[PDB]
């Protein structure tokens, strides 16, 4: 998409992960597990109910004689008109606001995939797919650590300089 | 030892369209376009339609007697005509203004039919039995429930003069008709003078009938022709009527009133026990999504028409499982 | 389990 | 040692909308919806309104004798009548095409009120001197001050018969009006003709009327009416009125000029020394947003009218402070 | 936002500095300051005042007697249906407008963030915040020459090395 | 040893506008709105239109002589009068309900110019060579070619009364017009009876003419006018005239086709052998694009008409070489 | 632009590279080149050739008498207002999609650019202008295993790792 | 050489 | 000090 990560360098998505939209998972020695990030998830679920209300809310029989056809062509250009505007204004905003979304979708996954990136530094690499493989063990408050944005870089520092060599 | 980052995927085939995009499969979506309706007749905020089954506008209004009668107060949401409604005006002429009537209708809520001039008592030294097989009514002839055929009594058509005070605080619609036979000698034999004239007023209403002679291609095997005029007598005012030949008296009237949200549809679907916001000739809607491609001609509250066939908002991810 | 009153991720959590 | 990248933050308080947030505080904004007005009427690109104080359209186009004459000639910018004005049509009667007449003034900026014919050289021997208590004046009966009541005189009506040439190089807008007695007896003594007729026409006009005597409930106690007509006589054309009867002949007429931009507004407020581009029945706009949510009725250049409460655009950034 | 930066691993504004939209904060030796970046400052408000204008300048009484009650019907449902049709347009405006204008600022500071470390490189490390910590000691006009966008690498490459060791 | 990313340049000088800048330079674009017409009348998905050289509508159909004929059957796509067609209604008076018989014939495809009632054997013991010079052809005077001047003959104007029956399995329009003289004298030595009438009569039409006799300002030099009416006969219908005075007789009639996508418009450019799908008075237009800002007024498969000067769509990258 | 690649770190087009939207430039000892990205060209012409589609399929005379003015005026308001409407929705749907199509344009080549940085590693050095200094040799063979995305990173990590000392 | 039915790259392979 | 007709930025410079 527009922000390269989804359907980008993160190839697709997690079956396995059915807790919330965005999420890590992770594999160390206590075993492997998926985990959603719940305030991104929420926030984005916040935005786009908010995209949904505003569409839905934005929005809120005649006869004549033989001798009044003008009038008659009159109304009918009008009802016409009315119905052209409105039908291309709907499929109009349901197309833009369709890319919206999912750019949205792909800007918070990348974001998500930054924040860890830049909380992590070098004590771990970037293997691709959207993974680092730490050069340290991580246990599960280490994993932990990395989602709730509390990661101790000072504290295995040392450890992965030496297996990063 | 790994952690990675992902996003949600499921088994959701949904699709829906963007600027660069067309078939995107999505995780979540919702659909904005209602197309689905049941079928039925149903009731508008708790209150039944007005069907007119056999009868027309017209012919409702006029009291065409092969259409069975409506009890004297009815209030309605809505009024149905079905497509091909036989009976409407049965004796021909011209409905004056019709357009207009049925417009001023659109707007109502409310009538009690009532008796404006008694058949018996308000055109005395006239006879007021006359009938006509255009309008014909178990077999034999018949006239309109509404008005009343004057005619000659005894050789002699003396000037009538009439009047109603509209004490009902409500407006009542008044209607009536002028007779024009095809040749002299019939009118000469029905109201016996040949320059009869016929004057109705009001205080905003005025206007002066004299009878067109002139043989006219017989439409339900009548050469001579009757035309319909109506108004609408506000609170208070008076109708007055004046005639030596050629009315056709008004007998029965409408006491209306106005309401909001109201119209008229054509539709070949039968009324049922339910109830909706969103009626269309088709069927009922749940007004509860913004547009819908069922119906242009929707009563109450109800989504914008629109002619697209798909309008879905992705709210989900591009799902890539 | 977030607020989501419309159903925008059906369900989850 | 450190080097920083950040953005700016104030103390704004200014609010907007997105489609993904509503409540966003931001550093700055535009605001585009106009909701201020002053609550003035005021001259619009220099040129005063003309106002009818206690007379609509059509009391002061007749001459209804309640309303402070005018001065002969006045261009205005648009016109305003006020919400209940007591004087119109003080003799009971229909004015015909009025609505039609109230489009054609709603693109006219001047008048001239010229005498097109003098009471006293126009239509000898007939009398000039009637007047009614329907169009009273000073507690007396009186009459339009541009029409002229056409009477009897000395037992007999003679057939009149006079014209106009329009040599005043623009429309001249003429009115007139047709008596309509109560009974036959009236239009004896008013007019000893009982089928009396009268007959104007230009180029492009034609139209004959003759009284139609009936009874009608009294309104303003006038069991008669009077029937109002106009026509623009353009320039070079003549009209030319025929009459033995029933005619209220025009004394004064209008030279019409036309502009653009103009229209009719109904409003009860006050004349101000003020200058706008832009009127409303409330008061003035500042023609320089591109919105305003005061009243769908503008005259000049002026915002679009919407219903939105709060139109705002953010040129700042989100306010973290 | 959309980018990352704003409310994002830029948590909150700067009330200090008041000469632009967008700048640096620097802390050396000679003392500390604000600093905007007035070229970006310069360009966004170039195309927030032609948004503005363009906006503006996209845009640029009858009575019925008792029997035209059609015609009056007619005139008022035009008169509805247009007004609906500019409130939907205006309303619609003004939200994606919005949208795109904090999407614009946000992206433009991440832009002059990505500048300035892509001129750093490993002469300094990211300290979160939007912030660069030098290996090397960096004077007013070192500070300057980061502004300007003539930062010299090589000229500390060597220092910089050695603190970083 | 380097590897490089990067972005195509050209030397285009393609140009659009974006919302946050205006003179972008582009590699490549697609332009929206077509600008450029052929200034010719062409064809219309094969059809050529119908124009009417010198005359107006009411002069092609009440058959002005100063016009050169048509074939008795013709069919067309749309119908173009010129600017200033000199030839119309020639002698002086009204076209009741023109402008809706314009309308009709805007989506009329087909007329078959038909004799409905041959001078010589539809009106017996009366005259069939009135002429007029108001309607001059070849400096002599003369008359409609499509109506027929009824006058006394040898003294006495016998009441006619004549039929027809629509057996042509399409609507007919039929069309006539009422005389009126200046004076009376003329009506008498034209029609020998001051009080005469004309009625005609369909199932559906009915309609009443008694001569208005009045003093004219003279129009192409003639104190009296002469109104013009039509109708519809519909299929298996009969028209019936009977008058015995001032009725202008139908000659010939016209047997109408009903189509899709056609209309009327004024427009001073010339035929040629062409074709397109999209017609505007000023010419031609390729029905690609959506867009045009060339006339308001189209006729056929056609872009929208809008203001703008330049809409261009940006499919290319910014053009930085 | 939106995502700092055109106009921005890169701060010029190639009117050498004929072949494609996006694309490498390469020296080597065997020489020199240009080489389009196909597969992002081609899927850029997709989403805009469809961009263009749905915009050129979104979109798919009477007289009155002296007396009948009102009807006239209210023909012309009609014809009036759905100019304006149309007018208005040409101009602002052209203005959106030139903004929206340009900064497609940055995205693509932004991504281009991450993708062949997150391929390549610590085996270059970025030296700004959108270019990598190999620190090890790279022959054609190796420049397309970059451009289809199959560089071998340890079959060049120690040789890379020893020049980048 | 790319499938550009519109000529949106305008030629260009 | 910037060029700023609307005062889209607020004085600033
Ligand atoms: C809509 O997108 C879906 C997703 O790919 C398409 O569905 C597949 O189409 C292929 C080829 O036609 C089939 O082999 C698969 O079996 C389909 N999968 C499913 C789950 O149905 C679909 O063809 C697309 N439709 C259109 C009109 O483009
Ligand atoms: C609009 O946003 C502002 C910004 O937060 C809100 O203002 C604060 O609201 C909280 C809770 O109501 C108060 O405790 C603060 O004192 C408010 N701050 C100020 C400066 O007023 C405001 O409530 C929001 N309004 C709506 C309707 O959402
Ligand atoms: C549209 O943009 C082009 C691109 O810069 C402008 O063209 C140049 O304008 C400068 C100054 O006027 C000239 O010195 C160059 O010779 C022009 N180049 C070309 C190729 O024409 C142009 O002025 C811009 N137009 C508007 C109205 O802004
Ligand atoms: C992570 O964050 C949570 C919630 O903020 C906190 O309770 C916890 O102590 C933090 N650290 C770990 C190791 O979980
Ligand atoms: C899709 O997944 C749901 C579980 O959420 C399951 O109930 C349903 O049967 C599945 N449908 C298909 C077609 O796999
Ligand atoms: C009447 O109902 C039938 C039943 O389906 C339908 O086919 C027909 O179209 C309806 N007629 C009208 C006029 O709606
Ligand atoms: C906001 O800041 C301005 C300085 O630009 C000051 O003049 C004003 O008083 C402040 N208002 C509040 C409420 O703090
Ligand atoms: C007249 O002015 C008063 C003063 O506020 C106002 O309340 C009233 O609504 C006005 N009437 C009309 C018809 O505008
Ligand atoms: C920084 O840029 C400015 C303006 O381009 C220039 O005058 C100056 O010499 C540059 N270097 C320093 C150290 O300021
Ligand atoms: C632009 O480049 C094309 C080659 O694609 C060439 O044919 C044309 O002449 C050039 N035009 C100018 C003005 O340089
Ligand atoms: C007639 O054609 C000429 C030739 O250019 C043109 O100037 C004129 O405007 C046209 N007239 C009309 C009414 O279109
Ligand atoms: C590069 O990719 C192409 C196509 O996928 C493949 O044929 C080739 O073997 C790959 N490697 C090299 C060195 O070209």
């Amino acid at each position: 998409g527009l922000f390269g990560a989804i359907a980008g360098f993160i190839e697709g998505g997690w079956t396995g992960m059915i807790d919330g939209w965005y999420g890590y998972h992770h594999q160390n020695e206590q075993g492997s597990g998926y985990a959603a990030d719940q305030k991104s998830t929420q926030n984005a679920i916040n935005g786009i109910t908010n995209k949904v209300n505003t569409v839905i809310e934005k929005m809120n029989g005649k006869e004549f004689n033989k001798l009044e056809k003008r009038m008659e062509n009159l109304n009918k250009k009008v009802d016409d008109g009315f119905l052209d505007i409105w039908t291309y204004n709907a499929e109009l905003l349901v197309l833009l606001e369709n890319e919206r979304t999912l750019d949205f979708h792909d800007s918070n996954v990348k974001n998500l995939y930054e924040k860890v990136k830049s909380q992590l530094k070098n004590n771990a690499k970037e293997i691709g797919n959207g993974c680092f493989e730490f050069y340290h063990k991580c246990d599960n408050e280490c994993m932990e650590s990395v989602r709730n944005g509390t990661y101790d870089y000072p504290k295995y520092s040392e450890e992965s300089k030496l297996n990063r060599e | 030892d790994t952690i990675c980052i992902g996003y949600h995927a499921n088994n959701s085939t949904d699709t829906v369209d963007t600027v660069l995009e067309k078939n995107v499969t999505v995780t979540h979506s919702v659909n904005l376009l209602e197309d689905s309706h049941n079928g039925k007749l149903c009731r508008l905020k708790g209150i039944a339609p007005l069907q007119l089954g056999k009868c027309n506008i017209a012919g409702w209004l006029l009291g065409n007697p092969e259409c069975d009668p409506l009890l004297p107060v009815r209030s309605w949401s809505y009024i149905v005509e079905t497509p091909n409604s036989e009976n409407g005006i049965c004796y021909p002429g011209d409905f004056i203004d019709y357009e207009e009537l049925r417009e001023q209708l659109s707007s109502v809520s409310s009538f009690e039919r009532f008796e404006i001039f008694p058949k018996e008592s308000s055109w005395p030294n006239h006879n007021t039995n006359g009938v006509t097989a255009a309008c014909s009514h178990e077999g034999k002839s018949s006239f309109y429930r509404n008005l009343l055929w004057l005619t000659e009594k005894e050789g002699s058509y003396p000037k009538l003069k009439n009047s109603y005070v509209n004490k009902k605080g409500k407006e009542v619609l008044v209607l009536w008709g002028i007779h024009h036979p095809p040749n002299s000698k019939e009118q000469q034999n029905l109201y016996q003078n040949e320059n009869a004239y016929v004057s109705v007023v009001t205080s905003n209403y005025n206007r002066r009938f004299t009878p067109e002679i002139a043989e006219r291609p017989k439409v339900r095997d009548q050469a001579g022709r009757m035309n319909y005029y109506w108004t609408l007598l506000k609170p208070g005012d008076t109708i007055i009527f004046e005639a030596n030949g050629n009315l056709i008296a008004p007998m029965y009237a409408f006491a209306l009133s106005r309401g909001f949200g109201s119209g008229i549809i054509t539709s070949n679907a039968s009324m049922h026990e339910c109830n909706t916001k969103c009626q269309t000739p088709l069927g009922a809607i749940n007004s509860s999504l913004p547009y819908q491609n069922i119906h242009p001609v929707t009563i109450g509250e109800c989504p914008k028409y629109v002619r697209s066939a798909k309008l879905r908002m992705v709210t989900g991810l591009r799902n890539i499982p | 389990l977030y607020e989501d009153p419309l159903g925008v991720a059906g369900g989850m959590g």
